[PDB]
DNA sequence: GCATCCGTGAGTAGAGGGAAGCACAATTTAACACTTTTGTCAAG
DNA sequence: CTTGACAAAAGTGTTAAATTGTGCTATACTGGGAGCCGTCACGGATGC
């Protein structure tokens, strides 16, 4: 099937997107007959809960990345082992 | 404790009433001379809380020490009054009336 | 310093009054000097004729005359106490009771008039105000073809505005003709059996064009009744409603019959008589009388449809869009349109009070009530589109304003529903409507300005004048006609070549309804009067127009109205000749009545001995504060015993030097890039024109506060105010405000105002505190006006208004109110916008000493440096032609007038540097001085740009560089020259409103909105600065997620998070996690008013509160 | 529905929908407790339903409910959330900000492609609640609400509060911003360098991707806070670091105008 | 720019990871008064004032100039953050 | 009665209440018709639910024709004055017991309020509620200040004994928000109140000596 | 048809 | 097909703007006279 | 540490004055008023 860019849009399974592009009353009523649940996977949606998007320095592939100096590593690595 | 989803879905009556603090049966806002909200109003203090915060409607309690008593006078709870952006009340209708949004 | 004129072409007649289309039509409507016995069927006039008498249906109340008393209070004062000027009507009315015979008189108040003032604006509130004249489709019929199905047209009856509704006739597929009323269509034979027609009178009259008529022949509805076809024909309009003769004949005669409800217009009229050949008695589409409908122009128009169908010579299509079919409707046919709504709800309220209580004893008086009338009247001078705040940033900007067209406003078109075609240039626009002078934006082809010679007729037809050419011959009478009329003849061009008064070219360039042709001189029948007629005064104001780029020349023209009166303004060096005619009509100078002497000559007022003998004191305005801030003022400019003429100027008015218009000053220029100070539109200035006062200009501000009464107690304005040294009282007076003729500055207290604190629990903490100090607390807080950030100034005015003065009307619990007037002295710096007549404009970007400017062999250095890369694209030559003259009359002393299109050429600007030249160059000869080792070198290379030709003198190719305008330049920093030469002349440039000083803004924390709790916007509001939709994009593109959420809670509507980042900055710690917005929070609010549940969950599925308990029961 | 600076009241249009739904419901239940016939009763009935209509979708059926005196629709709970001028274009998507400035922009020829110039006034509002602490730690101020009343007062500024603006600024980017932006290029940081003056400096090498020149342009400011907010836009947003363009791959800061004509 | 961005950007697989690295390393240093650091007494930067040279003041600057070092170690599942923590604090009173 | 305040079909609703009392009332042995009788029902309906429901702050009955016997009385001066009148006349042609004083107040009472979203300009982008600050919740700035004076006074507490410092905790309301008497202190501590009055008196002065050296606790007054 | 509340109740208590 | 109905149309800034009266009954408010509190001046 | 013993302040009770709420009026009267086309142009969905 094809379909044009607004149609495309406006078909998305997120709710919370659907509604502020436009059309919103039409999204919200077949939004809560069904009783969707929106999972927050676009930009969109994290901006209007004023959460971190998931891109850039917000991505799950380098948020959890960690420093450390070798004084530390040393330390915290005997301590344990040893014990 | 973090939010992961959001859900939309029709509120029954009994869902309605069960988010009101109060019915409002007057359609008086405040009074002309004294600028206060009047009773069963659509600003009434014993629905949606107190104007100023740990202070009643009758001058009898004004402390923090009575957190989430309600005063055996006025009725108005003894709390924080930015409830007043938070708490809903409810109108009890004589004939049902269809919602616009699934008709039209 | 004398001035040399050009040109050829004689013009035959002076321009017009400028403002006539303004000050004209409001005398015509008013009528207040005529006596009432001859006043005419015009104006407010003819809205009292058309409204009475009024009848029950036996009390009859009657019009006799009306007249208008004195204003109670002068201009100066309506200003001053925020009052409007305005004068109050009378009508003399009677009673005439029909059973009795009894009648009485009196003269009853109706209310108050706006006066309009002598140089055509009004004061509103104390506020100056500018009526804009609309334009609009003239009322008549019209004849279109149907796009949807070719060979068919559409015929139409257009009414006045809010005056019936639209007539459409069209012939259905069917054969069958229609007749569209209300969005309702039905059959335009039922409507024909009503006006009394047999088919043997269709037949006769519109039976010999084709097979039109026959489907105009029904037989159902022919033998029907008139009166039983408009019961019919009542069902049809009106669905439902019972069928009554009283209720039917009542709505028919009020659709098309009558003359209190349809109008159309004594310009629709006149348009539908040329057009079908007949004659209208009234202003109605059908007459009733003698209980029957009688027909006045459904025949004649239906007879134009069905020959235009056939193809007969004589009848062709409208253009909507030809201004012969537009009409311009002025601010005295506003006013009447507004006073007649008034006056049709006063009638209403005496026919319902004529029908109940006393009704033997009655008076005029009682019956009518004045209340509605005023109240409309009111609404159109306030609440209106078309009533617009005036501009008066120099006196150029209010002449302007007050010949502005506008197709906007009640009744008008809509600026996002507005087609191409209405925004376009007309062909019929040629002297009429100027074609460059508009707005770009969204109000492009929508609000325009009138043409210099044009001027609108009583029908509302703008007309321009041309010249009658009778056998070759020009002659000097001058003909005034419309568009309609000027089709009809071939118009020759103004440039054509003329011996004495015979045209003595055999070949003339001409126009034919808008196409230019090539005709013989014995064909021409009318000539152009001037070129100056096609454009308007603002565009008449560039000179070498004809060399500037058409996009171009709408930002030179437009940009004048901006410019800002200067304290040293002087009148360009090359001109077009309308300066002097300018500054007169805008009323802003003073000249004298007649001949006489001078007797007394101050700063403040002018006496003049008249030759008579009587004597007249003028007073002069000086340093008055303008609606756009800037200060206006009148200087004089006689002496006493001087003898003057009549005419002559006494004083000279804002922005202008010896009654020429000054907008800016004449300064040095050299065209050439200096160091990237001139990137993009940049300016290079001189620090010389700071220390003699160049582009310095004088601005007034303006504060108010006021007491009022409060429950708790009253404001005090008072001296004493708690908790403040004596340093920040030292400026204020025992009354609580600032003396006059202190400077202030950001911070600084203007007046002081307490206020009762009321009742409140002080904090335990504070309880502590003040227990410590033993300072018991005041019942009092500072609530007084200090100084905006970004301001301050010297105080020159104090007004001071009190409950009970005389003519003061302030509002109910107001006590008292004080305003405060602060002056400042203006200098150019860098980031202030200057701009010339032809477009250029940029914004000063560096300002250097001296010493590090450019300067010519002589010594002498230059002022302002323009980047050349600004010329090739836009095309505007003019400003280097302007640039080659000014540098002429620089060293021969002379200014020069060079009219639009028929003015200097380059021989004879050419030969007017040769003479600078020989004063340039022949005086360095004399002194000793011969050729300098930097100018050979200069010359080496102009030849090998072949701008000097090889083998002459080096003072022969000097004069032929200076004959191209360039001339040798050394540098300011390094002492060597320039390696080509540089042209260098001068040039007038004026300084523009918009200024660094009123832009900038910044801030931290401040005030937040009431519901979003978000921060609030404007500079005057001390707000923020908005992100929108496309910034987030940009910060999502690069990634920055961290950024874009600190922005979006921890800046914006986060509570709990913005007072934390303050509260850890302050500690020299990093700002906290940020926290769910408030912004969400309303939604989620708002969606359950609409009985929607919307629920936060977790991974687990399980509701997640974000309200903090604060409302679960 | 709150009081303003005067004395006037100011409230919702909420407000009125909410009285005309109760005055009707109320009227309804008394003429029931009357007997009225079922004509009177059917009107009501008709005229509280259109009722809860103007509540929730004004002017979706039938004429809209205007307040008296006037012929300005209502204001509906419908119309509040949906539109450019509703909750989620202009309040969710999009918000105005704290520490954020706007003024005329002027050409910089000696500034490096990293810097800007910023006046000493804005840069002193921009960075009010670092400069508090830094005046604290010195001898300028006792206290923090010490230091801030000196700055409340233009003549009470010492000269040695612009010297310890230096030591604040020393290493932090601000962002810079020119409407419309079309692309990601019309924000980009710079480190910023005080100066005399009220207008902003901009480098001539990055006018082509704001698309600004200067002939009245002006532009905005906004602060980074945090470290990571800070960290983002040194590495990804700093002008000497964009310099080819994501649409197509070629080169976006360039010689361009008097550069490539004296070159 | 930003002094060896072009050998920073070389140390990672993803560039948003080396923002990441750099502004956690900031807060410790705040954290902990610049006590933790790995530079040298004569790599410490140092901005001019009118009483004389002092140490850097901006900590985003010095976990940039760490970084080029090499004595730093990044990664994801290095050590248990609570262990991190407490460790550091005893090591570094601050 | 359009144009006051209701809509056409309010205004029927409420006349046909008045209708229906009519019935009960009529009397038919007067030989008078139903419509004599029934108008004056009728019409009182109607003008009493103008009086209660046709502004948003509720007037009181009495005050509500107070408002319009001001407004008649000053409109037909106005047209024998040839201009608006002023409180003065107004009130002497009020009557008794009126002063401008008195007729001032009354215009102030019978002023509507203003809607937020009624639209400021041309454009349709910008309304009242668009310039109205929020003055209830406190400012970032006021937070702050808040916690920094706590965190001092609590510190200058210290310098004191402890059980100095608790009379003064407690006298002055900084635990549970409530000032406590020198009864309750008194019952919680088991001593009298004229013991505690000098106590908290001696603990108020040994403050005052510190902060004098130092002047650390007064710019936060 | 039926857009008018007030043309509605006249029709009905016209019967 | 072709008729009817419905939602959509770039960004930031500024700057003005902003029509009854009466009587009678309930109900609330304000003045004022005691009366228990509760801080205090002085001893011991 | 405690007793005494006022003196002003806070608390209580009664009551008249002011304000607010409610009912009623008898010639006969019986279906609204306002509006008025540069009606915005174009897809998309639905009904038939
Ligand atoms: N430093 C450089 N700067 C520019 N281009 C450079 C440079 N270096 C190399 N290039 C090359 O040169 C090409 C352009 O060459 P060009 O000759 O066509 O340019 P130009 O002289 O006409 O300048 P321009 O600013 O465009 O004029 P404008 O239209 O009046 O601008 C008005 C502005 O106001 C704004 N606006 C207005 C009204 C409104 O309702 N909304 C609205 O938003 C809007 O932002 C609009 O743009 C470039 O693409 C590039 O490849
Ligand atoms: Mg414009
Ligand atoms: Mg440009
Ligand atoms: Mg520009
Ligand atoms: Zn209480």
């Amino acid at each position: 099937l094809l379909m044009g860019v607004t149609k495309s849009a406006l078909s998305t399974k997120s709710w919370l997107s659907a509604a502020s592009f436009q059309n919103t009353t039409h999204v919200l009523t077949e939004a809560a007959i069904a009783g969707k649940k929106d999972e927050l996977i676009g930009l969109k949606e994290n901006v209007i809960l004023g959460r971190l998007i998931p891109a850039g320095t917000g991505s799950d592939f380098v948020r959890f990345t960690q420093v450390v100096d070798q004084k530390t590593l040393k330390a915290i690595e005997e301590a344990r082992k040893e014990a | 404790k973090e939010v992961r989803k959001v859900r939309i879905a029709l509120a029954s009556p009994e869902k309605i009433r069960s988010w009101s603090y109060g019915e409002v049966e007057k359609p008086e806002t405040i009074n002309y001379r004294t600028l206060k909200p009047e009773r069963d109003g659509l600003f009434d203090e014993r629905i949606f809380g107190p104007i100023k915060d740990y202070e009643c409607a009758c001058g009898k309690y004004k402390r923090q020490r009575f957190e989430g008593k309600v005063c055996e006078r006025c009725g108005v709870e003894v709390t924080k009054s930015i409830v007043r952006r938070y708490r809903m009340g409810h109108i009890e209708l004589a004939t049902p009336a269809a919602h616009i949004w699934f008709v039209k | 310093m004398e001035i040399k004129r050009f040109g050829r072409i004689r013009e035959v007649i002076p321009l017009p009054p400028l403002t006539e289309i303004q000050v004209e039509s409001y005398r015509r409507a008013l009528q207040a000097d005529v006596p009432p016995e001859k006043r005419e069927n015009v104006g407010i006039q003819a809205a009292f004729r058309e409204t009475f008498p009024i009848e029950e249906e036996g009390l009859v109340l009657d019009f006799l005359e009306y007249r208008l008393g004195e204003p109670p209070f002068p201009q100066d004062e309506c200003r001053e106490k925020d009052l409007t000027y305005q004068a109050p009507l009378y009508a003399r009315l009677q009673l005439i009771h029909k059973d009795t015979g009894l009648i009485k008189e009196d003269e009853v108040f109706l209310g108050h008039i706006p006066l309009m003032t002598e140089d055509g604006s009004f004061i509103i509130n104390g506020a100056d105000r500018v009526i804009v004249s609309q334009i609009h489709r003239s009322p008549g019929v019209y004849f279109t073809p149907d796009p949807a199905r070719p060979g068919r047209y559409i015929a139409s009856i257009i009414p006045l505005p809010k005056r019936g509704p639209w007539i459409d006739l069209e012939v259905e597929p069917n054969g069958v003709v229609s007749m569209k009323v209300n969005k309702r269509k039905f059959p335009l034979v039922l409507l024909l059996r009503v006006l009394g027609y047999d088919q043997e009178t269709l037949a006769r009259e519109l039976g010999a064009y084709g097979e039109l008529v026959q489907g105009l022949m029904d037989e159902s509805v022919f033998a029907m009744r008139p009166e039983e076809a408009l019961i019919r024909l009542f069902t049809l309009l009106r669905p439902g409603d019972p069928p009554k003769r009283d209720k039917a004949v009542a709505y028919v005669y009020g659709l098309i019959a009558d003359p209190r409800r349809y109008d159309l217009g004594e310009a629709g009229r006149y348009k539908a008589e040329e057009k079908l050949g007949i004659r209208l008695s009234g202003r109605t589409l059908a007459r009733f009388e003698d209980g029957e409908f009688k027909d006045e122009v459904f025949l004649p128009t239906l007879r134009y449809l069905f020959a235009l169908t056939a193809g007969v010579p004589g009848h062709e299509v409208d253009d909507i869009d030809h201004l012969g079919n537009r009409r311009i409707r002025t601010v005295g046919e506003l006013m009447t349109d507004q006073f007649r709504v008034g006056l049709a709800r006063l009638a209403r309220g005496v026919r319902e009070r004529m029908l109940m209580g006393s009704e033997d004893s009655l008076t005029p008086a009682k019956l009518v009530n004045s209340r509605p009338l005023e109240a409309a009247i009111r609404e159109f001078f306030s609440r209106s589109q078309l009533s617009q705040f005036k501009d008066e940033t120099n006196p150029l900007s209010s002449l302007r304003h007050k010949r502005r067209i506008s197709a906007l406003g009640p009744g008008g078109l809509t600026r996002e529903r507005a087609g191409f075609d209405v925004r376009d240039v007309h062909r019929t626009h040629y002297g009429r409507i100027c074609p460059v002078e508009t707005p770009e934006g969204a109000n492009i082809g929508l609000i325009t300005s009138l043409a210099a010679y044009a001027r609108v007729d009583e029908l509302g037809f703008i007309r321009t004048p041309y010249r009658r050419v009778v056998g070759g011959v020009v002659t000097d009478e001058v003909v005034y006609m419309t568009a309609t009329e000027e089709d009809r003849y071939t118009i020759a061009q103004a440039n054509t070549p003329l011996e004495g008064n015979r045209i003595a070219a055999e070949r003339v360039v001409a126009r034919r309804k808008g196409e230019p042709v090539i005709v013989s001189p014995e064909e021409v029948e009318f000539m152009d009067v001037s070129p100056k007629q096609v454009f308007s005064v603002n565009t008449n104001l560039i000179p070498f127009l004809e060399h500037d780029d058409a996009n171009r020349a709408l930002m030179g023209s437009n940009m004048q109205t901006q410019a800002v009166p200067l304290i040293r303004a002087q009148a360009p060096v090359v001109m077009t000749g309308l300066e002097e005619r300018v500054v007169r009509d805008s009323l802003a100078a003073l000249y004298a009545e007649e001949d006489g002497e001078v007797a007394k000559v101050d700063g403040n007022r002018i006496v003049v001995r008249y030759e008579d003998g009587r004597l007249v004191e003028y007073p002069l305005r000086r340093f008055y504060r303008s609606n756009q801030g800037t200060a206006l003022d009148q200087r004089p400019r006689v002496v006493v015993g001087q003898r003057v003429r009549k005419g002559d100027l006494l004083a000279d008015g804002p922005a202008s030097e010896n009654g020429f218009l000054a907008l800016g000053q004449n300064v040095l220029v050299a065209i050439m890039p200096f160091d990237g100070y001139n990137f993009e539109d940049a300016i290079v200035i001189s620090e010389e024109l700071l220390k003699r006062d160049f582009y310095t200009s004088i601005h007034i501000e303006r504060y108010e506060i006021e007491a009022r009464d409060t429950k708790l107690g009253p404001e005090r304005i008072t001296r004493d105010i708690p908790h403040l040294s004596e340093a920040a009282l030292r400026d204020l007076d025992e009354e609580g405000v600032v003396r006059i003729g202190a400077e202030v500055k950001p911070g600084d207290i203007l007046v002081g105002r307490t206020s009762f604190k009321g009742e409140s629990e002080p904090t335990p903490e504070e309880r502590l505190l003040r227990s410590i100090f033993g300072e018991k607390a005041r019942d009092v807080k500072d609530t007084s006006l200090r100084v905006p950030p970004g301001e301050g100034g010297i105080v020159v005015r104090t007004v001071r208004l009190r409950r009970g003065d005389p003519g003061v009307e302030l509002k109910p619990g107001v006590r008292e109110v004080v305003r405060v007037y602060v002056a400042q002295k203006r200098k150019l710096q860098v980031g202030d916008k200057l701009a010339n007549r032809h477009g250029n404009k940029g914004v000063v970007a560096k300002i250097l000493p001296v010493e590090d400017m450019p300067h010519l062999p002589d010594g002498t250095p230059v002022d302002v440096i323009l980047n050349p890369l600004g010329v090739p694209s836009r095309m505007n030559l003019g400003q280097i032609l302007e640039t080659h003259l000014g540098l002429a009359g620089y060293f021969l002393g002379q200014r020069y007038i060079s009219p639009i299109f028929d003015g200097a050429k380059e021989p004879e600007i050419k030969e007017l540097l040769a003479q600078a030249f020989e004063v340039y160059f022949g005086k360095r000869k004399g002194e000793g001085f011969g050729v300098d080792k930097r100018e050979v070198e200069v010359l080496r290379r102009a030849e090998k740009l072949g701008l000097v030709t090889p083998g002459k003198t080096p003072e022969e190719q000097l004069k032929e560089l200076f004959l191209q305008g360039k001339v040798v330049l050394y540098d300011g920093r390094t002492g060597e020259p320039i390696e080509g030469p540089i042209v260098v002349g001068q040039m007038f440039i004026m300084k523009l409103y918009h200024m660094v000083e009123d832009k900038m803004h910044a801030r931290s924390t401040g005030p937040y909105s009431l519901i979003t709790q978000q921060p609030l916007g404007g500079k005057a509001q001390f707000g923020g600065q908005r992100f929108g939709e496309m910034e987030v994009w940009a910060l999502e593109a690069y990634g920055a997620a961290h950024t874009l959420q600190e922005m979006l809670t921890l800046k914006s509507d986060d509570i709990e998070g913005r007072n934390a980042a303050y509260e850890a900055i302050i500690k020299g710690e990093d700002v906290p996690e940020p926290s769910v917005p408030e912004s969400f929070r309303v939604l989620v609010k708002e969606l359950q008013a609409l009985a929607l549940d919307v629920q936060t969950l977790d991974e687990k599925d399980n509701p997640v509160d974000i309200f903090e308990g604060l409302a679960s029961k | 529905m709150v009081q303003v600076d005067g004395g006037r009241f100011a409230t919702s249009d909420l407000n009125d929908l909410y009285r005309r739904l109760i005055n009707r419901n109320n009227r309804l239940k008394k003429l029931l407790a009357q007997g009225a016939p079922e004509i009177i009763i059917r009107n009501e009935k008709r005229m509280l339903q259109e009722a809860v209509d103007a509540l929730l979708d004004n002017g979706r059926r039938g004429a809209p409910v205007t307040n008296p005196g006037s012929d300005r629709p209502l204001r509906s709970l419908t119309d509040i959330l949906s539109g450019k001028q509703g909750r989620f274009r202009q309040n969710l998507l999009g918000k105005r900000v704290d520490y954020s400035g706007r003024s005329v922009i002027v050409v910089g020829p000696q500034l490096k492609l990293h810097q800007c110039g910023l006046p000493k006034r804005m840069a002193l509002e921009l960075f009010k609640p670092f400069l508090l602490k830094k005046m604290e730690e010195k001898g300028i101020a006792p206290n923090v609400k010490a230091a801030r009343r000196m700055l409340e007062r233009q003549r009470d500024i010492k000269d040695e509060v612009w010297d310890a603006l230096e030591e604040v600024i020393h290493g932090k980017v601000v962002l810079l911003n020119r409407a419309p932006t079309l692309h990601r290029l019309g924000i980009q940081a710079f480190q910023p360098v005080l100066v005399e003056g009220q207008s902003i400096q901009l480098h001539p090498l990055v006018c082509e991707a704001f698309n600004a020149d200067f002939d009245g342009d002006q532009m905005a400011v906004h602060v980074p806070l945090s470290s990571f907010a800070q960290a983002e836009a040194r590495i990804q947003m700093l002008s000497a670091h964009n310099l080819l363009s994501p649409a197509s791959g070629e080169p976006l800061a360039k010689p361009s105008r008097d550069i490539i004509l004296g070159l | 720019a930003e002094p060896g961005i072009d050998k920073l950007f070389g140390m990672v697989d993803s560039k948003y990871r080396l923002t990441v690295v750099v502004a956690k390393r900031a807060q410790q240093l705040l954290r902990h008064g610049f006590k933790n650091t790995v530079l040298e007494p004569e790599e410490r930067p140092k901005m001019q004032t009118l009483e004389g040279l002092f140490d850097d003041p901006n900590a985003v600057t010095w976990a940039m100039k760490e970084l080029l070092t090499g004595r730093l170690v990044f990664g994801e599942n290095l050590v248990p953050e609570d262990r991190l923590q407490k460790e550091m604090e005893r090591l570094y009173p601050v | 009665y359009t144009g006051r305040g209701l809509s056409f079909l309010d205004l029927i609703q409420e006349g046909n209440q008045g209708l229906i009392r009519a019935v009960e009332k009529f009397e038919y042995k007067r030989r008078f018709k139903f419509s004599t009788y029934a108008t004056w029902w009728i019409r009182q309906a109607i003008n009493r639910a103008i009086a209660d429901q046709a502004r948003t702050i509720r007037i009181p009955v009495h005050m509500v024709e107070t408002i319009n016997k001001l407004s008649r009385t000053a409109r037909q001066l106005q047209q024998e004055l040839g201009r608006e009148p002023t409180y003065e006349e107004i009130a002497e042609a009020m009557g008794p017991g009126w002063d401008a004083k008195r007729v001032e107040e009354t215009l102030k009472i019978a002023q509507e309020p203003v809607s937020l979203e009624t639209p400021i300009g041309d454009e349709k982008d910008s309304f009242y509620g668009d310039f109205i600050p929020d003055e209830h919740l406190p400012s970032p700035v006021d937070a702050a200040t808040q916690s920094l004076l706590s965190e001092e006074l609590e510190k200058a507490l210290s310098k004191l004994s402890e059980r100095e410092a608790m009379v003064l905790k407690l006298r002055k309301g900084l635990i549970d928000g409530r000032e406590h008497t020198l009864e309750e202190v008194g019952a919680f501590f088991g001593v009298t109140r004229e013991r505690i009055r000098q106590i908290e008196n001696k603990a108020l002065r040994k403050l005052k000596y510190h902060e004098s050296r130092t002047r650390k606790l007064r710019d936060f007054l | 048809s039926t857009s008018d509340p007030v043309r509605q109740y006249l029709h009905e208590i016209g019967q």
